[PDB]
RNA sequence: CGGCCGCAAGGUUAAAACUCAAAUGAAUUGACGGGGGCCCGCACAAGCGGUGGAGCAUGUGGUUUAAUUCGAUGCAACGCG
RNA sequence: CGCUUACCACUUUGUGAUUCAUGACUGGGGUGAAGUCGUAACAAGGUAACCGUAGGGGAACCUGCGGUUGGAUCACCUCC
RNA sequence: AGGAGGUAAAAUUCU
């Protein structure tokens, strides 16, 4: 309201949370895999989905998707992991990148390679 | 009678073993064991059965499970059990048979494990007494009504005692052949 | 949590993670009320005769079965196709 | 040069303050599932509701006291 | 006509 007012306490902007402490706003870091459960989403859906938790380079324990069709990843497999979150699993704030040290790409994929480390197949 | 009772005893205490050594094979080990993987349930044309009647459990290895299972068509739907029976164990498919990985053993699992398996020891432990103390509770009953001799009453009492050693001492091996394969 | 206040009950000051894709206001059309008004129909009342009890005919659930073929299931399925 | 004084770095002892971590166990909390008990609120929700406060009770809640409307209802009898 | 007085006991739930 009153400049007056304003003077003596100046508009402060809220401070934004991140959606995902990857560390120091890292593009994406290094775990390897603690657990490597698989759950069921939330209202609405139904499936299977197949996840893993990651002990990570900076110590955090979250938790990680596994996306796409069939992954070889188990116990002690070391991943690299991503930003995105999975909104229908709860606490899974985080993706596996395919490809990605111990991540492999998906088998047969054809469309969208890049995601989910995929190669050209040899044509 | 007190002859009856000592008979009840024995029963409802090894039932306590048994439960025990039961919960026991199911448990994540150093080494592979079919035993668990056995329980897991798999959906077989509608009517759930355990995975132990559709397919047969080798030893591939110290650490890798092979699942050959009879029926080819249910392959995919018996490899979906064992990662929906939760247990942290990925499945995978290579030819009529599946490999089922054994992890390696980390630091921060055997603890977590041996905790829980010496916690699981001592909710037995309490099984078996609890038994103690309805046995107890029967004859102590009995003195009363007076049934039983003063001298009765002591001399049984110390057959239960017998007794809950005994079933204890048999819980205590148990726990140890596992704590062999945690270390 | 900290502070300060109170004998106490407690007050005051006042967050964060986590979580949700909502939360909310007013107005709108309905539906509904153990809300109100007006008003209908054998709805009640007032009547006459019945069913519900009995034996039997017939249908259905059920049960049985080698099969008791399929259908119809509050009123508005059950002497219904 | 040596000596000796002042200042003084490190180091030590005692007792506090503070702050980061971390701890068997744990109140309360969110989410999920749509289980168990009743049915508290929404209509006058079947004892109007709610605010503050106080007591009680498996639970929603009940009861007291004051407040507030962010309350539904005004038809028939009997007499006047 | 305005006023008065009087007149419902309780009765749960349903993804
Ligand atoms: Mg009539
Ligand atoms: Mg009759
Ligand atoms: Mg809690
Ligand atoms: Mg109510
Ligand atoms: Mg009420
Ligand atoms: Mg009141
Ligand atoms: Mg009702
Ligand atoms: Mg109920």
């Amino acid at each position: 309201a009153t400049v007056n007012q304003l003077v003596r306490k100046p508009r402060a902007r809220k401070v934004a949370k991140s959606n995902v402490p990857a560390l120091e706003a890292c593009p994406q870091k290094r775990g390897v895999c603690t657990r490597v459960y698989t759950t069921t989403p939330k209202k609405p859906n139904s499936a299977l989905r197949k996840v893993c938790r990651v002990r990570l380079t900076n110590g955090f324990e979250v938790t990680s998707y596994i996306g796409g069709e069939g992954h070889n990843l188990q116990e002690h497999s070391v991943i690299l992991i991503r930003g995105g979150r999975v909104k229908d699993l709860p606490g899974v704030r985080y993706h596996t990148v395919r490809g990605a040290l111990d991540c492999s790409g998906v088998k047969d994929r054809k469309q969208a390679r890049s995601k989910y480390g995929v190669k050209r197949p040899k044509a | 009678g007190i002859s009856d009772i000592r008979k009840d005893a024995e029963v409802r205490m090894d039932k306590c073993v048994e439960a025990f050594k039961t919960q026991i094979s199911k448990i994540r080990t150093g080494r592979a064991s079919p035993s668990l993987l056995d329980g897991i349930v798999v959906e077989y044309y509608g009517t759930p059965t355990p995975l132990r009647q559709l397919a047969s459990v080798t030893v591939e290895d110290s650490r890798t499970l092979k699942i050959n299972v009879f029926d080819r068509s249910m392959s995919p739907a018996v490899e979906k059990a064992i990662m929906a029976s939760d247990l942290g164990l990925n499945p995978n498919s290579a030819g009529s048979d599946i490999r089922v990985p054994l992890p390696p053993l980390t630091e921060e699992r055997r603890k977590d494990l041996t905790k829980i398996v010496r916690g699981e020891a001592e909710q037995a432990r309490v099984a078996v007494r609890n038994v103690r103390r309805d046995a107890n509770d029967k004859v102590k009953a009995l003195l009363k009504d007076k049934e039983i001799s003063e001298d009765d009453d002591r001399r049984s009492q110390d057959d239960v005692q017998k007794l809950t050693d005994a079933a204890i001492k048999k819980i205590e091996a148990a726990l140890a052949d596992k704590e062999a394969e945690l270390m």
